[PDB]
């Protein structure tokens, strides 16, 4: 014990608010991917109480190297019943790429237009609330916070539909990220204010 | 001379720096989230209506900066659908401002025809007062054939409503027989947005301390330089704009590399999807086993061609439906 | 100095013309159908055995011409399987000539090692007298590691027998588990022919008035310059050879364009065949729907790699079986 | 009448011998293919009594433009019951390309090696007589005569297996070919002599 689990939970609970879904957008892809740094960020979100973490890079490297990343996450999660620990990370962690944004919205448009062709639905029956439930992340909330790492001032096609109200906090690099840096970005999100048009 | 673009040239220092940056890549299209009017009014101890009116003055001045910098297309977030949840007094104040600022546009016609200013107003415009719709429609109709510069006012607009409408138009095309559902593509959805006449913004600027996009051009700004600046919008300066352009120039080479590889990858995945479809119809009904006759090559060339003519005929109908306007009368 | 390559330099005119043509593309490998010996013997009123012996003299002289022209590999049709249907007296005469010409090769060893002459004898050699096989094997074994020039004697050879044997070797590899039947390819069949150590001929020359290939290098000469010359083989001159090379130079650019496009098209059709196979295993067992992960790209790279190692291991066994020679002992 | 049919038959019968199968190798492909000249050659072979005609070009143009060629053949065959006239040309005329040579021999090797894998056949059971019957032209004789047109001194991958004894006669072009030129090449083949190794 560890113990340490209680300390990290007390850190997440001390914030005015915590993200339920967080995105990690890596804008600079390193030659040999720094899975350990990525895995540390994921494990910190889980330890502080964030339910969903989406990992993203524009070239889909983490999606191509998915098992090396999950392995590093579960290795770092043991420190500070493997099947339960594995599925708990398969459900909380998603590794995303450009196809999960605009290509997925196009997939939802094809399927709905397939039902208009079969007289099962009318074009007018597609409001913004219906389209939202037809996306791949139908049963998972939109990202509250996005941590964007690296030198590029763009989301690079990450979940364009879902980031309508996401707070976007920028850090210059993930390469040796420390807990204090990660938690400082969490304090920024906790202090954010959303008036929802009013 | 006009009420929507201030008349004024760059000072010496602005002109000098402008000359320097114009030696590198310059943005063609800049999008603004004009935020912070009410905090600015509270800061100066004026009514919130004067904060918003100062906000229009800054717009006209900022379009003059862009025009002086050679940036000829500008998209601005003037009114969110979510803003309908403000008080009637405040909602009334913003509609009244738009009533006054539009129509002033109409008085200043011919001066728009002289400068070639095309004014487009994009959004779910049926939620606006009917008088405001007719007045918007008259301004848009009058500047339809102008092309020296472009200003897109997003009024009663959200990105999700825009995207949901683009799907509905594609579904309408299927319902009317203009399209097969397999014709839907990312590029087709591009041409069904309200912004379909303009290229995607090079820069998104949001003022005040907010680091979110607030349902603005989500589809269009997926590869745009995002610039968040603390300044309140009625206090925007030439140098805030300049700083944002410098940001764009710093990101330009990597952002264009990413933009190029996305398009290279999207087209490559579309080739695989159609290559497999050509084989599915070829594996069915006999076997291809070809070959010298280049059968797969012809079926693929014919596939995209018949796809191109369908979408081209679909869009001519979509513009025709969008051009049909009892409202300008 | 040797009995299989005459010693002699080019005359002035031969050297001069040679210098001129060597400014353009020169053949690397020339194949000869040495035909017309018996008509030549009848023409000079000598016995048919002297026609054939004059035929060997012309071979040695012609290899000297090639060597002087920088053409370092030569394939000759010395004895057809169909020639076994000649009379015993004539068949005996040709075997006796080969008995005498081989073994003379062995006496003239070290002189072969001095000039780097590699001698290969290709054909269904089991139909030859056993003594002739052992003597062939001794010559081939001795010159195995020489590489300054190459002469391939096709003895008891036909192209169909060679092609049928190449298939049998590939079938043997399947029977022994070295290959899957899907590993068979045009390039694999190339490496199972007797001629597998040499590139395909640039020129096929057939002498006397016959305009047919007579079951000679059908696979190998599919894109070779074909030259048919009326001259009887024992009367072949440097200028007959020169004329054939001029023919090659005239055809070279179009023949290489055709050769390049055939290989470009063969590889393209192999890509389609493997692309569809990767999808068949991907359409089965779930759906691909990929994608960014480049799954099809890895399955295709892994497909060819595992195919390459199988065929590479198959060929090492085929050469080992071909190297196993009790006959040289 | 026509009549003319009897005159052409008397021409073929007057030759010392006539090809049963003839190949037409076109080594130069024209921009707009000269189907009429090709169709005239095919019709002449049929009129003089040749049973099979194979049309060939290295780039597969005639195979890509097959119906335009058969149309021109049947048009020119009417001059000097369409279903009977159509199938009579589908059976006597084949339009070939490189894939019909080496790629077909490879196809036969794969199928036989597929039977060695299934223990249905032994490698030793593949003599040259067995391989010949496994090719695409199993029920059609090998070409006796090949007319090669154009400037290229190569068969360009045409039926390498089948042309082991084919007489190859060269004509500089097919572009305005006359009956006298075509029949002159037939006289050359009639005078050819094959001793079959003896
Ligand atoms: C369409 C229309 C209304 C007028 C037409 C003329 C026109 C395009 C004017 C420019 C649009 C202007 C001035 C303001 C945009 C409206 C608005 C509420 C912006 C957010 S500032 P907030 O109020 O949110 O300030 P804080 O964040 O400090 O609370
Ligand atoms: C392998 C061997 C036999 C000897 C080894 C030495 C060697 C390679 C000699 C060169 C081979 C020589 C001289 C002749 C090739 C044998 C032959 C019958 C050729 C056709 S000439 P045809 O007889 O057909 O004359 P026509 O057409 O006028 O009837
Ligand atoms: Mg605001
Ligand atoms: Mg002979």
């Amino acid at each position: 014990a560890a113990h340490h689990r209680m300390r990290w939970r007390a850190d997440g609970r001390s914030l005015e608010k915590l993200p339920v879904h967080m995105g990690l957008v890596i804008t600079e892809v390193e030659q040999e991917p720094s899975f350990s740094d990525i895995a540390s960020l994921v494990v910190w979100c889980m330890a502080v109480g964030i339910s969903y973490i989406s990992v993203y890079d524009h070239q889909g490297i983490f999606k191509r190297n998915n098992s090396r990343l999950m392995d590093e996450i579960l290795k770092q999660q043991q420190e500070l019943d493997k099947d339960d620990q594995v599925l708990n990370c398969h459900l909380a962690v998603k590794v995303l790429s450009p196809e999960d944004g605009k290509a997925d919205i196009v997939r939802a448009a094809q399927d709905f237009c397939q039902l208009v062709a079969q007289k099962q639905k009318r074009p007018t029956d597609l409001d913004v609330d219906t389209l939202a439930s037809l996306l791949s992340s139908n049963g998972c909330p939109d990202p509250d916070l996005v941590l964007k790492f690296g030198p590029v001032d763009s989301t690079l096609g990450f979940l364009p539909w879902h980031i309508r109200l996401t707070e976007i906090v920028s850090l210059p690099s993930h390469l040796n990220i420390s807990y204090e840096d990660f938690f400082s970005a969490l304090r920024q999100y906790a202090a954010c204010e959303q008036r929802l048009g009013k | 001379g006009m009420s929507w673009i201030k008349e004024g040239e760059l000072s010496l220092w602005e002109r000098f720096c402008a000359n320097i940056i114009k030696a590198g890549p310059m943005p063609k299209h800049i999008a603004f989230i004009m935020d912070g009017n009410r905090r600015y009014a509270k800061k100066c101890q004026v009514e919130r209506q004067e904060g918003h009116s100062q906000g229009f003055n800054k717009l006209a001045e900022t379009l003059r900066w862009c025009l002086n910098l050679g940036i000829l297309e500008v998209t601005v977030y003037a009114f969110s659908i979510e803003n309908f949840k403000r008080s009637k007094s405040e909602v009334d104040g913003l509609m009244d401002l738009a009533r006054q600022k539009f129509s002033r546009l109409m008085e200043e016609k011919e001066k728009l025809q002289k400068h070639g200013v095309c004014i487009r107003v994009l959004g779910d415009l049926h939620l606006l007062p009917l008088d405001l719709q007719e007045l918007i429609a008259q301004a848009v109709q009058a500047t339809k054939n102008y092309n020296k510069c472009f200003l897109n006012v997003c009024f009663a607009y959200t990105s999700r409503h825009e995207i949901s409408n683009a799907v509905r138009e594609m579904a309408w095309g299927v319902e009317q027989g203009l399209l097969d559902p397999s014709d839907i593509s990312e590029s087709l959805l591009d041409k069904c947005l309200y912004t379909n006449r303009s290229p995607h913004p090079d820069i998104l600027i949001r003022t005040s301390g907010e680091v979110r996009l607030s349902d603005f051009l989500l589809w269009q700004t997926s590869h745009s330089c995002l610039v968040f600046q603390p300044v309140l919008w009625p206090e925007y300066t030439f140098w805030n704009l300049f700083e944002a352009i410098l940001q764009f120039q710093m990101n330009h080479s990597v952002l264009q590399k990413a933009r190029d590889m996305y398009a290279e990858e999207r087209k490559r995945q579309q080739l695989e999807r159609d290559q497999a479809t050509v084989t599915e119809q070829l594996l069915r009904e006999g076997l291809q086993a070809s070959g010298d006759a280049q059968l797969r090559r012809t079926r693929l060339h014919k596939l995209s061609a018949r796809r191109e003519e369908r979408v081209q005929g679909f869009l001519q109908a979509l513009e025709l439906k969008r051009a049909d306007w009892l409202a300008r009368l």
